[PDB]
């Protein structure tokens, strides 16, 4: 999974 | 084009004994850092540009020594110490009690006590932290080149920015640059500190600090 | 005073088993540690430091001043690397010794990068003159004094570049912010250099040995 | 004894 970098970026 | 003025509203955005104290919170404040570490690196003119995929990249291979840069900075005013976005003070023999007293004392001679000589400022702190993410070295990026010729906008404002407010100090800008390669040896090692943390179970489970090791 | 011109003059001065490489790479570091001191002396004002403190600066930094080198050496090699011993290390050959990580790494991070930008035999001596110089090295009786002649040199290769490059103005940052990754790799094949000595590849009784157990 | 630098430096 590891995607809370990738959501937090798409704001 | 990268104004420092950017980058320094990046900074001012975002920054103001049991042995097992110091590793408790370490892992609370750099967990605690990473959702502001997001925040500050969307400020960075154009990070937010890049295609998504590389600012992952971007931010997965800086996230330890962006950190460990801002919390050495913050450290000038504390007396031999650390201090950690949680508020607490490391000091050092607390440190040594809890395993992490040669990191410690490289930390600060290596990092906090140059940067309180020489005085560096916010500005500069932001630009060397900028250098950092605009990591070309990134493994995976799509186009290292738009990222290094971002670098190379960044110093260039950096060494602009020095030149311009300590005209006295002509090497001041490569005494920034030639602090990097401590931080980089610094990042290596808090980072295995943080795998040992993890394989003992000092760090808690499912965070973002626990995404960034496993990922 | 740190001329750029002696700096050069120390430079020029000095320079299928999948066990192949491994060997062929000890040898080749303890060979050119015996070189590595006579370069050491020829670099301004180094011989005039206490010797407790020149013998500090060069077990602090032998390794990253001898991967400077071959990595610059190797400009010329296709996808390799050229060893003092002679061997060209390619990259099957790294990978199946259990060096193929860091091959990759050397090659993306310090060659390719030392060869697209053309840089000359005194960008890198004066590159390992700073590396040498390292004021954070521990133990120093000054260390004060070795930041001065680390400081002298960067601001002599700076001018060099100001008026070798006109054009670049960015070239003397570029020069320095290859550093940090000479820094991580050589952290990376010192990691290697202790595996290969507990498993009994390094042979015994060398320079590089006492390199290792000093 | 790990004098071997020490001797190459003189
Ligand atoms: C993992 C580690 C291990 C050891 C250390 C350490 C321990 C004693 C003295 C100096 C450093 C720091 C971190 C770390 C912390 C942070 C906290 C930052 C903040 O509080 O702002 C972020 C990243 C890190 O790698
Ligand atoms: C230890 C190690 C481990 C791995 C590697 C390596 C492996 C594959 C590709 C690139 C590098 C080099 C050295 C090493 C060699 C030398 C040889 C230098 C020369 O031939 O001039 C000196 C210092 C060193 O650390
Ligand atoms: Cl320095
Ligand atoms: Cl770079």
């Amino acid at each position: 999974k590891h995607k809370i970098l990738h959501r937090l970026l798409q704001d | 084009d990268m104004p420092v003025e950017r980058i320094l509203e990046a900074e001012l955005a975002v920054e103001p004994s049991s042995p097992n104290d110091p590793v408790t919170n370490i892992c609370q404040a750099a967990d605690k850092q990473l959702f502001t570490l997001v925040e500050w690196a969307k400020r960075i003119p154009h990070f937010s540009e890049l295609p998504l995929d590389d600012q992952v990249i971007l931010l997965r291979a800086g996230w330890n020594e962006l950190l460990i840069a801002s919390f050495s900075h913050r450290s000038i005013a504390v007396k031999d110490g650390i201090l950690l976005a949680t508020g607490l003070h490391v000091h050092r023999n607390s440190a040594h009690s809890a395993g992490v007293g040669a990191i410690f004392d490289r930390v600060l001679t290596e990092l906090v006590s140059k940067m309180r000589d020489m005085q560096m400022d916010k500005t500069e702190l932001g630009c060397l932290r900028a250098i950092v993410l605009f990591n070309p070295d990134s493994k995976g990026l799509s186009n290292p080149a738009e990222v290094e010729a971002l670098r190379e906008k960044v110093y260039a404002s950096l060494e602009a920015y020095c030149k311009h407010k300590y005209p006295e100090q002509p090497g001041r800008f490569a005494k920034l640059l030639l602090r990097l390669p401590a931080l980089r040896s610094i990042g290596l090692k808090c980072l295995e500190h943080l795998f040992f943390f993890k394989l003992i179970g000092d760090t808690p489970i499912d965070t973002f600090l626990m995404e960034m090791l496993e990922a």
